[PDB]
């Protein structure tokens, strides 16, 4: 049986693990004197005994008690690892020669994409651009080699651990050879480091070794990106990224920031959190007027030094009696640390250069110093003070908040539903409000009075929204852990850390709890529930079974993440979902007009809301949904509940014969009477309280207001009409408004007990900090590098999956191009990390050893003979470039460097392959395709056309992915290989609603094929509407979620282990997906075709149609076959006698246009809507879970209007999924006015909108005009719809206008795009001749029954009209 | 005339409804649910009154 | 009419002027931590005196008193100020950044 | 008119006394009739739809 | 006309007096005062269910 350990930091650095481990190892309190150190010394853990008993560390401990070696805390060793340089003359040669090779192969791989693009745009290395870059990057700099050298040594110590710990369990790596002078002992359960020359030792969690590896990676990536960028910006001053860093100042900025973590220990991260504070102030100092910048900078230097005082006061507090007592430096006690902090901030200031491009990307500096060991008890001891505290409110300030919430709801219903929400209490109102009710309108905020927001607070409603009477299993299931119920809570602590009367108690309490309650992960909580039924959430919600419930705990775990037993987690997720479905539509913010902006942060914001300040509005929602206590559950239940730090190494001290923890004495890490405000829970509700309260502040201040809230931030922009007194400037008036309104915002937040401190709020004129990103003058100043930092060998995978790793290196290295605006810096940086992930890191995969690399060695040897290439390295240049759909190495197809979405992936996978093959075959991509004296491009297309037809289940596979090819002609996704492994497991789950479904699922997958099989012209997106309508789709989401866990075969056998059954199938998947290119391109005279494909007059979209059809043996496939814009458009720079095409023009004045804004509205490209009429019925009576089922049914009514059997097909669907006869349901369907469901339909499988591969702001520099194309497209195609998307013809234009600048250093004044008309076909909607299999349709609905959306009862239908 | 002095009564008499009703919602707190009182202060609501009709059958 | 109406508009002012001067104190932990304590409605001067004599458990209580009054508190007046003052250690640090 | 305004003054003289009592009490059958009226004024709106059913 | 207004006003002065009758009993603390309200809702459910059993 096998365990596979993490490859990157996920979760947290556990402080109480480092404490528990180090305290036992040395037999004295290590990081802190709190209870984990005492219990770990009394009764050590077996996972740690197996460390301490090693004949190496038993020697180190004997050396420590002899006093020859000195004990240190892991941020000390972070500094020693990072400021380490060692050279053996051969060692520094080797680490240099490896990085010279990685760079050379990344440029020799990137060259074919640049030669494809520069040959298309008509602008061992072929392109002289990369030949100049290769002459430049020929010697790596000594500050980079040092980060790559440390990365290679920490990655090697880790890959030498993980691959050995797969090969045998319980293995502890002991290594003093890999990284010089250091000795590591490394285990899943702990790490030890010793430095001999410095006579010092640290003990730390495994996740901290992952963190030093990921810090060395993060700095390797910053030095790679900014060295690539600095070499690109030495050739053309617009080709590399937006920023312009000097790297020796980055490497010092890193080594100073580790040196403050050496001084301040773990507490030094309090200061590193205020790097955000300093970088915001350097941005503000450039852009804002004096009164705003002077004020921000002063309020920031307060934060940084309050954090350094707090770091010192905490550090000297915790260390007092620990084994660390003598390990805190004189530079702290004498205060000389202010000098160091001044050198660190003076480096941030110098790196930022007073250049706003550096200062937006310099946000990466927040993430590059590692993570605090978060003390899982102190994070509670510092929060109970905010949450046990009594709050005082004026009854007027409560009333005006409840009235502002009700006013936003009356304004909400009157906007959306042309009505007031129905009132039980209308007889409260005065005549000038009864008049607004009876006329079904409202006063606007200027007509509104604060006395009005009192009398509106007195209203009570009648029920308008309705609760779903079934559990939505896809909303309610996710992979993550959950708390045991109260009486089993001690199961979260390792058995040795519990006293005897807990161990021999809990082993008699597990005997009176059901198998669900014991399970402590969300999946297993449902899968083990052998008395589940779909109503049993609703039937507890209206029954109030969460009020004063004896199973309740809140459990806090590693920034604290809070969780509670399944019955309450259901109520939380429903209380949060009903706000999202039904209430967010009312709160979509989720002489001179003097103008202000105020920003506020919502970290504290949950802990402030007591019952009285959020239940008042939540009781408005409890009325409207007709239920007592659903939205107010949080403050009504949690005050009765003990809150426990349940992190594994963090137990409470329990007094003798106490077992029920509503009777365990309060202590560090365990307390009672939390007066509501748990983190993340009710976040959607408190966003409604923020937006409501702001429309009371705006009334009291008599100013216009606009609000934006997302996650942890709110941003507010304010205008007050004011008449200026003499000598006052606009900036002086804007600042007085900002202060008068900040005074009011503080007053009214304190009026709801939410005290505020100026660390969390600041005032600004026009600078904004939405979504962590910086806008000045409406130009985007990107944070690109902050996204890219962790790009490396096994990212975002399960089981180190080669395909998901490649796709996710591609996905992240787009942020240098979509935000960073440099294509060639994306390619070279990506082709470093892909070449590293393929040519280096596959030689030592964790699960497979050489086996994935020996399978690339046969793929490369195969490509060599197929393409007549001269070396296996240039066969790898080709593998690394052709697309993953054909089992190649390249995750980011050459289309998505210009438009972010395509209606068809196959034609782009073929065109990407056409463009790259021009490198070898010396074709020109501007010309029509022709005969040449080598066949290699024709021979590739001949093998794409010519294959043996092996379709299986050819309709249900087109239902579950409308793009798909099958016949073993595509790489197999994790989901399709694993759906059998999941269903064989779920067919053994005690939960009937999963068991009966998974027992029948492999017969429903046959009936769900055979339903549609008869209908003649197959329309895959129309199949997808049928798929999403049928109950099997919600049953498939569950299987597709569970098919993406690690350990699939072991889910409900309670191990973190992975069964070898899954290492076998994952190896089968990876080894087939790699080798696929030898099956797609066979050497066998290409299925005996002694004539290779004639490409004279060839159209690549017609070849793409023929292949997608042949791959299913379907006679016609319709609507998916849309062309590749990038291949149809020829590009020209002056209007010749042709006088035709789509013209894109620079409306900005100057010659460059990156980082500058034009006069035009920005562009996102949006797809002509599925034109329809909504019929008159009471819309709100139907839950989202069935109100979207009615639109899927309505799509089927107009798509499949033409079938032989429309009436029976809609009847057995509507009696199935709606529970209504067809002619009575037809009243509720939108009636679709658009003619052509091929050209205009909406479903998940079809792109909604078509953004350009450019940041949105830059599109404003350009104007687009389709008039010259419309002549030839109208009168070659008879004013009929054509198989193309103009939204990508524009988005290809706007991005080509950016990429042509980057390669030439001028933004060209005009581009003309001229279609190759061969790629454009009539998109005529067909008669869907054939009969639906109505019995097979009933069988799908019956076997599925449990997953159906709720049936419309006549009780609900009469109210609906 | 006297309606005009009486509109000046009603817009104050209804301002009292808002204040006292907010005080009832705010008073119906965690320790009302401890004592199982809460539904007596705020009144029974549609989805539970509906449930009582299914028990009536 | 007016001689009877005089009696009524007076009594609506003697109700409404009390309701605009009521303080709601949240539910909270009881003294010596035995169970929850129930949410309490009092006149402004009676609830200010409860904070004043330390009968209810709260923090920054000088600001809670001064904010329940129609007044401006010193720690709020420090923070909501036009110009914001450097504390002594930040007032040292700034000289190194010049 | 007179008796209407004296009836209003009398109902107000209870409301001042009840409100003063509430402030002092910080340290029933008329309510059970508040809920018994509202819960069946509510219940008739369900029966109205159950008659259209 | 006052003949309408003074019966609107009378019902607001009924609902105010009913709200204060909720608050002044919710303000009481002892086990007997907290019992007599719970058993009245249990009685009110038993009277509501037996009412709807007629219809």
């Amino acid at each position: 049986n096998v365990y596979l350990t993490d490859s990157y930091l996920k979760g947290v650095i556990s402080f109480s693990e480092c404490n528990a481990l180090g305290s036992y190892i040395f037999n004295g309190p290590y990081l802190k004197n709190d209870y984990t150190n005492l219990i770990s010394r009394q009764n050590p853990l077996i996972e740690h005994m197996n460390l301490k008993k090693l004949n190496i560390t038993q020697s180190l401990i004997s050396k420590y008690h002899k006093g020859e070696i000195k004990l240190e805390e892991p941020t000390y060793f972070q500094s020693l690892l990072m400021t380490y340089k060692s050279m053996t003359s051969s060692e520094q040669i080797a680490t240099t020669n490896l990085l010279k090779k990685i760079i050379r192969r990344a440029i020799e791989i990137s060259d074919v994409k640049v030669y494809a693009i520069l040959n298309k745009l008509g602008l061992t290395i072929k392109t002289t651009l990369l030949k100049k870059l290769m002459c430049s990057m020929q010697h790596p700099p000594s500050w980079l080699i040092h980060w790559f050298n440390l990365y290679t040594k920490l990655n090697n110590i880790l890959t030498q651990y993980r691959s050995n710990e797969v090969k045998n369990h319980g293995f502890t790596l002991i290594d003093n050879q890999t990284l010089s002078g250091f000795q590591f002992i490394l285990n899943q359960y702990g790490c030890i480091v010793y430095h001999k020359e410095l006579k010092r030792i640290t003990v730390t969690t495994y996740n901290q070794f992952l963190t030093w590896k990921d810090i060395s990676l993060s700095r390797l990536n910053v030095c790679l990106i900014t060295w690539i960028s600095n070499c690109l910006n030495t050739l053309n001053k617009s080709l590399g990224l937006r920023c312009g860093f000097n790297n020796v100042i980055l490497t010092q900025l890193f080594l100073y920031g580790d040196c403050i973590l050496k001084l301040f220990h773990n507490e030094g991260f309090y200061i590193i959190k205020e790097v955000e504070g300093f970088i915001m102030s350097l941005i503000l100092n450039i852009t804002e007027e004096d009164q705003f910048r002077k004020r921000f900078y002063n309020s920031m230097l307060n934060n940084i030094t309050d954090a350094a005082n707090k770091a010192q006061k905490n550090l000297l507090s915790r260390v007092c009696h620990t084994l660390l007592d003598k390990t805190v430096s004189d530079n702290i006690i004498n205060g000389r640390w202010i000098i160091l902090l001044s050198k660190f901030l003076k480096l941030i200031k110098l790196a930022g250069d007073n250049n706003l491009n550096n200062l937006s990307e310099l946000y990466f500096l927040f993430r590059i110093f590692g993570h605090p060991m978060v003390d899982e008890r102190q994070a509670m001891d510092a929060v109970k003070i905010n949450c046990n505290e009594t709050k005082f409110y004026l009854l007027s300030s409560l009333s005006m908040l409840r009235g502002a919430f009700i006013y936003r709801i009356i304004k909400g219903f009157v906007n959306n539903y042309n009505r007031w929400p129905t009132l039980r209490n209308a007889i409260v109102l005065p005549l000038r409000w009864l008049t607004y009710y009876k006329l079904n309108t409202y006063p606007s905020l200027l007509e509104l009075t604060e006395r009005d927001l009192i009398v509106l607070s007195g209203l009570r409603f009648y029920r308008e929204f309705r609760l779903p009477k079934k559990v939505d299993l896809e909303m309610i299931i996710n992979d993550k852990a959950i708390s045991p119920p109260k009486n089993l809570i001690w199961t979260s602590f390792p058995r040795n850390y519990m006293p005897s009367h807990i161990q021999n108690y809990i082993e008699h309490e597990k005997l009176k709890f059901s198998e669900s309650d014991k399970s402590r992960r969300v999946l297993e909580y449902y899968l083990r529930d052998n008395k589940f039924n779909e109503c049993d959430l609703y039937n507890c919600v209206v029954n109030q079974s969460y009020l004063n419930n004896p199973n309740h705990v809140v459990s806090l775990t590693g920034r604290m993440f809070a969780m509670q037993p399944g019955m309450f987690r259901q109520v939380q997720i429903l209380a949060e979902k009903m706000i999202a479905e039904n209430i967010l539509q009312f709160f979509p913010e989720s002489n001179y007009i003097s103008k202000c902006s105020i920003i506020t942060d919502l970290s504290k914001f949950n802990q402030a809301f007591r019952y009285e300040t959020s239940c008042i509005c939540s009781d408005v929602l409890d009325e409207l949904h007709g239920v007592q206590s659903l939205f107010s559950w949080l403050h009504l239940t949690i005050p009765h509940v003990t809150i426990i730090c349940t992190y594994r190494h963090a137990p409470p001290y329990i007094g003798d014969h106490i077992v029920d923890l509503n009777n365990v004495d309060e202590q560090s890490g365990l307390y009672r009477y939390h007066m509501g405000g748990i983190e993340g829970w009710c976040q959607k509700l408190w966003t409604i309280e923020a937006i409501s309260l702001l429309d009371l502040i705006s009334l009291k201040g008599k100013f216009s207001i606009t609000a934006l809230i997302n996650g942890d931030n709110q941003s507010i922009d304010i205008s007050k009409p004011i008449r200026l007194m003499e000598g006052q400037t606009h900036a002086q008036a804007d600042y007085l408004l900002a202060l008068n309104s900040l005074k009011l915002l503080y007053k009214e937040y304190a009026g709801i007990g939410h005290k505020l401190k100026g660390t969390e709020t600041y005032i600004s004129r026009d600078m904004q900090f939405m979504s962590k990103t910086i806008q000045h003058n409406g130009v985007y100043y990107p944070a690109s590098i902050k996204k890219v930092l962790r790009v490396g060998p096994w990212i975002n995978t399960i089981l180190d999956d080669f395909k998901v790793s490649l796709e996710s290196i591609g996905s992240l290295t787009q942020e240098l191009e979509y935000r960073g605006e440099s294509l060639l810096c994306s390619l070279i940086f990506r082709n470093v990390w892909l070449y590293n992930q393929i040519a280096l890191q596959l030689k030592n995969h964790a699960l497979c050893n050489n086996k994935l690399y020996l399978d690339i060695l046969k793929v490369l040897k195969h490509l060599k003979t197929f393409f007549n290439l001269d070396n296996i390295d240039t066969a790898l240049t080709l593998y690394m470039n052709l697309p993953m759909l054909f089992g190649g190495g390249d995750p980011n197809l050459l289309y998505r460097s210009f438009y972010r979405r395509t209606p068809d992936f196959l034609t782009e996978a073929i065109v990407h392959s056409v463009f790259i093959l021009s490198y070898y075959t010396n074709h020109d991509l501007k010309d029509k395709l022709q005969d040449l004296s080598d066949d290699r491009l024709n021979k590739f297309l001949t093998c794409i056309i010519t294959f043996d037809k092996n379709p299986n289940a050819e309709f249900v596979t087109l239902m579950r992915d409308p793009q798909a090819l099958g016949s073993e002609r595509q790489a197999k996704i994790t989901s399709e290989i694993n759906r059998l492994a999941v269903t064989e497991v779920l067919s053994t789950a005690p939960n009937k609603i999963f068991s009966k479904s998974a027992q029948h699922y492999t017969t429903t997958e046959i009936d769900l094929n055979d339903i549609m099989q008869n209908i003649e012209p197959t329309y895959p997106h129309g199949l997808r509407v049928v798929y999403e309508s049928l109950p099997f789709y919600k049953a498939e989401k569950i299987v597709n979620l569970i098919s993406g866990t690690k350990s699939i075969t072991n889910i409900l056998e309670k191990t973190s282990a992975i069964d070898l059954t899954d290492i076998d199938r994952a190896t089968e998947m990876m080894r087939k997906n790699i080798t696929l290119l030898i099956r797609i391109l066979p050497l066998d005279c290409n299925r005996d075709k002694r004539e290779i494909l004639s490409m004279e007059n060839l159209s690549i979209t017609e070849l793409s149609k023929y292949v997608r059809e042949r791959s299913w043996s379907l006679s016609n496939i319709v609507g998916v076959t849309s062309p590749s814009i990038m291949y149809t458009m020829d590009i020209k720079y002056t209007t010749s006698t042709i006088s035709s095409g789509i013209i894109i023009e620079k409306y900005n004045v100057n010659s460059l246009t990156r980082g500058e804004r034009g006069p035009t509205k920005p562009w996102v490209g949006s797809s002509t809507q599925e034109k329809k009429t909504m019929p008159v019925y009471n819309r709100q009576v139907l839950t989202k879970k069935q109100r979207d089922q009615i639109d899927l049914l309505a799509k089927l009514d107009w798509v499949y209007a033409s079938i032989d059997n429309k009436d029976e097909f809609m009847e057995e669907l509507s009696i199935g999924t709606l529970g209504l006869t067809y002619e009575k349901a037809k009243k509720l369907f939108p009636q679709y006015l658009s003619v052509n469901y091929l050209h205009r339909l909406t479903v998940s499988s079809r792109p909604c909108e078509f953004p350009a591969s450019i940041p949105a702001y830059r599109t404003t520099n350009y104007h687009f005009d389709t008039s010259p194309i419309n002549r030839i497209l109208t009168e070659k195609y008879g004013d009929e719809d054509i198989d193309i998307v103009f939204q990508n013809c524009i988005s290809f234009g706007l991005s080509l206008m950016s990429v042509v600048e980057q390669f030439t250093n001028v933004c060209p004044n005009r581009i003309i795009l001229i279609p190759k008309l061969n790629e454009i076909h009539l998109m005529k909607p067909p008669i869907f001749t054939g009969d639906v299999d109505i019995h097979k349709l009933k069988q799908v609905i019956q076997k599925q029954h449990m997953f159906l959306p709720d049936k419309i009862s006549l009780t609900q239908y009469v109210e609906l009209f | 005339n006297i309606t005009a002095r009486l509109d000046r009564i009603d817009e104050k008499l209804s301002e009292i409804l808002g204040m006292l009703h907010t005080l009832v919602v705010a008073s119906a707190g965690p320790t009302s649910a401890r004592d199982g009182i809460r539904d007596a202060m705020i009144g029974l609501r549609e989805e539970m009154i509906e449930k009582i009709r299914t028990e009536a059958l």
